[PDB]
DNA sequence: ACACACTCTCCAATTCTCTAA
């Protein structure tokens, strides 16, 4: 409960699978501390913090999606990276969880604004065509490109199962 | 109340469709050869027994027929009482 | 409360199937083959374990003429005619080597999962034709030719199956399916007895790759008058997009018998 | 017959004679690798200066 | 609470990581583990968290917490192994006490976790609760301890016995002894953990191996591989055989007792001994297949399901059945066994042991495991020189514990004793029927009087309070005792002990044995027989005999013969020599000829002898055949000048005083 | 409303046990 791990202690998966390890609480609260410390840290060569800025524009337009470049987050805390990779169903959770935070600490009450930010990660290091995916792929993130053949009308969609709604397409 | 289950008994065994058919015509009805085989003689005996057996209580496999004979057959004195009536029978 | 051990689970087992293992197995050690060049015996099927371990691989190639000679061919008389009954008999005979002389090509960190191997032959005596298939046949080992007309896309097939019951905190694992979606009987916590509910753990569950394909009969051999017929078959694992629409190919296998699920 | 003796034994013990480019960076680069957050709230505090 | 639980468990998580870790100065891509402190008060505490909480609740949940964090496969396995590597290398060139005080308490949860587990009416619902899934983890407790190294850490456990071996017995102090004690301790547990038994909560009439397990990992065969390359068999050799020299005897012998029973428990002696081989029996297996395929092809149409016409029997009385099919058309014998076939009911039926893990008692052992050659060639090795060495010595001083003991005593020792003096006698009989080399002497101390007397009380107490499965152990051990018997007889005070064995009131109980046997499972009647035959024997070549033979001959007896019998498809070829070895000895040398006239035999006779049943070349069917002509001849006789046995031949027969003895005869 | 699938309930058939002649 109180107790937190070192970075090094995460170096050791001790559970039977990933998903166990990242979902138990000490880990995950670990992971939330060190990708905070992370985004309120990195910085260009001149310094410069990049995720500032970018924060910072997020309010000027009045947006909703954070957007993180997968590089930035290899050349330091790897390890995130890697579980990124294998585990992104839970790991974007943590994530937008802490990018919540790190907006509010440039706009107090932007939660008045919007309710909830996303997190969009870019330059993911490995693509595949249509036809390299196989099953081992599954809840695995991937790259894919193409050509967009046929699209839907937008709808609204229920979000939970008082009300709430999001769009879908 | 359900309707009330049937079952072999004494009384069947007694009547005259039931034990003395097959004393009246046993005799008759099986026949050994020591020109036929031991399985074919064996094989030969259970006809007339099983069509009887039929014709009496048409409810339950053959066996079953057989391992409920033995509970009445131990249990009733009436039937024991004809049994050694017939034995007495060999006596005179 | 009323517990009560299953007591008189003792299970019937198949004979034939332990020896034909165990068999196997031998003819796995010690086919013992002379060299190309030398008179030097080279035990070529164990030599093939150490390329898969060294690649990573996951199927193994037989020669049918190596297990014809074998004692005195029983054994592949055994193999061909009842390739259904035996085949998982030859995997469990395969396990034991592999184990034996590569542990490390038994697994695919946390703990890694099993590998699933594929045998394979080759070089079977004939090949029939599509116009040849006939239901006295079923689960014999054949080989096939035709030329390809339709290919689908790969998907994922479900292999084993792992399930969480939703009124209580318990878990059914290695459930196996055949032709059709299945799920549990009971809850296995006597303490709740929902039937309802369950959901796939896909994490835990395991996949494997299918694919159809559907091949016509060779012009060159129809019959006075007639049309040619058609067929479909089954590709799963690392064999999976080979095929390609308008080429000849040759298949080898066991013809099969599906249900209307 | 056999005897198998306690001395014998104390003396013959011991006498006795692609991800996988990526997972091996990452691995070893994991192994490899308020002032320093100053940057972030000075991009904070220059709309108040600019 | 739940959350006070999971802060139990947390506690348990901070615990398993202040023991230490590995080193990540290192650069050697992985270390071994590297030490904590506190270490000494957190193993203490754990052990604590067993003994003081645990146990005094009655619970198995402190288990499933150090299963959770994995505390055995993680830290104690590479703490024990770096201690014995280290201690090794320090050997080969040819605070310390703080490093073997580690090894000794990481060695004692070791022996604490593999312990094997009993339920009962009297635990707790925590642990009814907890039992399925600790089998799993103990699985996969086994699995690992085998493995790592190829099972190196059975080689620190045997070191710590080398340090209380090395000075001498003069000197040991009780704690001291403890140690010997435990190391033996240790081997039974990782003998004894094996897959699972299914058990459910009978509330309602509707396999166990985690993912990470299979049987290879699980198998006898894999058990005797790493105890050999890990140099075990050399210390159970060594210190059974010097045992009567002053090791003081009451610490080990009675596990040293459970060793032996723990992996004598699933062999069959004939799978020892041999009697392209492989290939040559699975052909001949084949050739069986297909003799078995034609008997199906015999009850096959040719022509199509749908083709079929109808057929009409008549009886006598003209009255008409009907049936169905193309094969009824020709056969009268299908047609009237099918008939009968589409009748609904069948009576339903009455079922003895419960409380122990699998053994001869309770299981078709019909079915080997399955060895190596290697494996096969040492594990004979080892057995082999037990025998030449150590049997007669630990049986002499187990049996002459019991002997002082005996009213103390508790299920599991019963069973354990009667099914080791069972094992090793007969298989020194039958390797001393093959070779000349082997000799009976090492075997010889069975005989002598004390052993017959324990082994015969408990078969009389067993037998008088009703427990049935010591009642089933120990009528396997006298049968032993008897076979040894005629063989010695077939070379003084043996005849001494003979006239003791068969005193008036050992005849009576061995009498009524068999007869309370038609109720029971499969294996506790042919235990009966096989009894019968050694005991009806041995009294034959004592020249007494006719009072005991008639004390043998009446009804409940051959009720169990023929209900035994009929289930001849799932027995061996020798049981029925045996049982038509005693239908020959009722039927033509006793003359008890009216015992057999029941009906129950007559379709026996009809099952067995068609082509249906045993095989056409079998040497069975020379026995049946040459039988059943006798009995059909006999009864020919008997029926013609007495029509009334045609109404006798279905029932029992009549017990009266004035026709009964006409009846009889 | 008309065949089906599934659940619930009560009652008597059966075997087991104890006692005395
Ligand atoms: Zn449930």
């Amino acid at each position: 409960l109180r107790e937190e791990l070192t970075l090094e202690s995460l170096s050791n998966v001790k559970a039977n699978s990933y998903s166990e390890w990242i979902t138990q609480p000490n880990v995950s609260r670990t992971i939330a501390r060190e990708l905070k410390s992370f985004l309120l840290e990195y910085t260009d060569e001149t310094g410069r913090s990049v995720y500032g800025a970018r924060i910072r524009t997020l309010g000027e337009m009045n947006s909703e999606s954070l957007e993180v470049n997968y590089r930035h987050l290899a050349e330091s805390k790897a390890i995130l990276a890697l579980f990124l990779a294998k585990c992104p169903e839970e790991m974007l959770k943590i994530f937008d969880l802490v990018a919540m935070e790190a907006t509010e600490l440039h706009y107090p009450d932007y939660a008045r604004i919007h309710s909830e930010i996303h997190v969009r990660i870019s330059d993911f290091p490995t693509i595949y065509s249509l036809r390299e995916l196989r099953e081992s792929n599954l809840s695995s993130l991937v790259r894919v490109t193409g050509v967009v053949t046929r699209r839907t009308g937008v709808f609204p969609q229920l979000k939970y199962v008082k009300t709430v709604y999001r769009n879908y397409q | 109340k359900r309707r009330p289950q049937v079952k072999l008994t004494a009384e069947k065994l007694l009547s005259d469709k039931g034990l003395p058919y097959v004393l009246k015509n046993a005799h008759k009805r099986i026949r050994i050869s020591s020109k036929k085989n031991s399985y074919d003689n064996l094989s030969n005996i259970i006809q007339f027994y099983q069509l009887w057996a039929h014709e009496l209580f048409p409810k339950a496999k053959f066996k079953d027929f057989m391992k409920i004979c033995q509970t009445v057959g131990k249990t009733d004195p009436v039937l024991r009482e004809y049994r050694v009536s017939l034995f007495r029978d060999e006596m005179g | 409360f009323k517990s009560r051990a299953l007591n008189h689970v003792k299970k019937v087992d198949d004979v034939t199937g332990e020896k034909v293992r165990e068999a196997f197995e031998q003819f796995l050690e010690d086919f013992s083959v002379q060299s190309t060049d030398t008179g030097e015996v080279e035990k070529v099927y164990r030599a093939q374990i150490e390329f898969m371990k060294i690649y990573d691989l996951n199927t193994i190639y037989i020669d049918y003429q190596h297990l014809s000679m074998r004692e005195n061919g029983a054994l592949a008389m055994a193999i061909s005619e009842q390739y259904y009954r035996f085949l998982p008999f030859l995997q469990k005979g395969l396990r034991r080597v592999v184990r034996k002389y590569a542990p490390e090509l038994l697994n695919t960190s946390p703990e890694q999962t099993e590998r699933v191997f594929q045998i394979s032959f080759f070089n079977l005596p004939t090949v029939h034709r599509i116009r040849d298939i006939r239901s006295e046949k079923i689960g014999s080992l054949l080989s096939i030719s035709g030329t390809v007309t339709r290919t689908s896309e790969v998907r994922p097939e479900l292999y084993k199956a792992s399930f969480t019951c939703d009124m209580c905190r318990a878990i059914v694992d290695n459930v196996e399916q055949s032709f059709k979606y299945t799920e549990p009987t009971f809850c296995p916590n006597p303490s709740c007895e929902n039937r309802a509910f369950w959901t796939l753990n896909v994490t835990r569950s395991r996949f494997l790759d299918w694919q159809k394909v559907r091949i016509q009969e060779n012009a060159n051999e129809i019959p006075t008058g007639s049309m040619p017929r058609t067929l479909d078959v089954i590709l799963r694992g690392d064999s999976v997009e080979r095929a390609k629409p308008g080429d000849r190919c040759k298949f080898t296998g066991v013809e099969i018998v599906v249900p209307d699920v | 017959k056999k005897f198998f003796s306690k001395e014998s034994f104390l003396a013959d013990f011991d006498d006795s004679s692609d991800h996988n480019v990526l997972l091996n960076t990452l691995r070893k680069a994991s192994r490899k690798q308020n002032p320093k957050s100053s940057a972030f709230f000075e991009s904070m505090v220059e709309d108040i200066i600019e | 609470a739940d959350f006070s639980l999971t802060v139990l468990r947390a506690r348990i998580a901070l615990l398993a990581t202040a023991i230490g870790g590995p080193d990540y100065t290192s650069q050697i891509d992985p270390p071994p583990y590297k030490l904590g402190d506190d270490c000494l008060a957190c193993l203490k505490d754990l052990k604590r968290w067993f003994k003081l909480v645990d146990d005094q609740q009655k619970r198995w949940d402190v288990a499933m917490a150090v299963a959770e964090y994995r505390i055995l496969t993680d830290d104690l396995l590479p703490i024990l192994i770096d201690w014995e590597n280290k201690c090794s290398l320090a050997a080969k060139l040819a605070n310390k006490a703080y490093y073997d005080k580690i090894a000794l308490n990481c060695l004692q949860l070791l022996v604490l976790m593999t312990w094997p587990l009993i339920v009962t009416e009297q635990s707790s619902s925590n642990q009814i609760t907890l039992y399925g899934e600790l089998k799993k983890h103990q699985l996969v407790y086994k699995k690992t301890i085998l493995s790592m190294e190829s099972g190196k850490v059975l080689r620190a456990a045997i070191r710590l016995a080398l340090d209380v071996i090395k000075i001498d017995r003069l000197s040991r102090t009780p704690r001291d002894n403890m140690v010997l004690k435990l190391v033996l301790n240790f081997f039974r547990n990782v003998i004894a953990i094996e897959p699972g038994e299914f058990t459910i909560n009978t509330k309602k009439s509707m396999d166990t191996l985690p993912p990470n397990v299979s049987m290879d990992d699980i198998s006898l065969n894999t058990v005797i591989s790493s105890f050999h390359k890990n140099k075990v068999f050399g210390f159970l050799l060594t210190l059974t055989s010097s045992l009567s020299k002053e090791f003081d005897q009451d610490f080990i012998n009675i596990p040293l007792l459970e060793i032996m029973f723990y992996f004598t428990k699933d062999v069959n002696q004939e799978l020892l001994f041999p009697r392209t081989s492989a290939g040559f029996e699975l052909s001949k297996l084949l050739q069986k297949e297909h003799q078995m395929r034609k008997n199906v092809i015999k009850h096959t149409s040719a022509r199509h399901s749908r083709f079929g016409g109808l057929l009409s029997i008549q009886t006598p009385d003209k009255t008409r059945l009907t049936v169905s099919g193309s094969q009824a058309l020709v056969d009268e014998k299908i047609a009237l066994q099918k008939l009968d076939d589409s009748k609904k009911w069948n009576k339903r039926i009455i079922k003895a042991a419960e409380g122990l893990p699998n053994s001869l008692l309770n299981s078709q052992t019909g079915k080997a495991i399955f060895f190596t050659e290697s494996n096969g060639k040492h594990f004979k090795e080892f057995i082999n020189n037990f025998i030449d060495s150590g049997f007669n010595i630990l049986l002499h001083s187990v049996t002459n514990y019991f002997t002082t003991e005996q009213d103390r005593m508790v299920t599991l020792e019963q069973v354990e004793y009667l099914l080791f003096f069972a094992w090793f006698v007969k298989y020194q009989l039958l390797r001393s029927k093959i070779d000349n080399s082997a000799d009976i002497k090492q075997v010889s101390e069975a005989l002598k009087e004390v052993t017959f007397i324990l082994v015969s009380s408990l078969l009389r107490s067993a037998y008088d309070l009703k427990n049935w499965t010591v009642t089933h152990a120990g009528m396997i051990a006298f049968n032993e005792l008897l076979n040894l018997v005629s063989r010695t007889k077939a070379a003084t005070d043996i005849e001494f002990i003979v006239s003791r064995l068969f005193s008036d009131e050992r005849i009576q109980l061995l009498s009524n044995l068999p007869k309370i046997g038609s109720k029971y499972s499969l294996q506790f009647m042919k235990s009966c027989i096989e009894l019968t035959h050694s005991v009806l024997k041995v009294l034959e070549q004592y020249s007494n005999f006719q009072k005991v033979q008639a004390n043998y001959m009446t009804e409940p007896v051959i009720e169990t013969y023929i209900n035994f019998l009929e289930r001849f498809r799932e027995l061996e070829d020798d049981s029925i020599k045996k049982v038509f070895s005693f239908f020959h000895r009722v039927f033509v040398q006793a003359k008890e000829q009216a015992l057999l006239f029941r009906f129950d035999l007559i379709i026996l006779l009809r099952e067995m002898l068609s082509p249906d049943g045993l095989d056409r070349m079998s040497r069975s069917r020379k026995y049946v055949s040459q039988f059943s002509d006798y009995f059909l001849a006999r009864l020919k006789k008997r029926l013609k000048k007495s029509p009334a046995w045609f109404v006798g031949l279905l029932f029992p027969p009549l017990h009266n005083s004035e026709v009964g003895f006409y009846q009889r005869y």
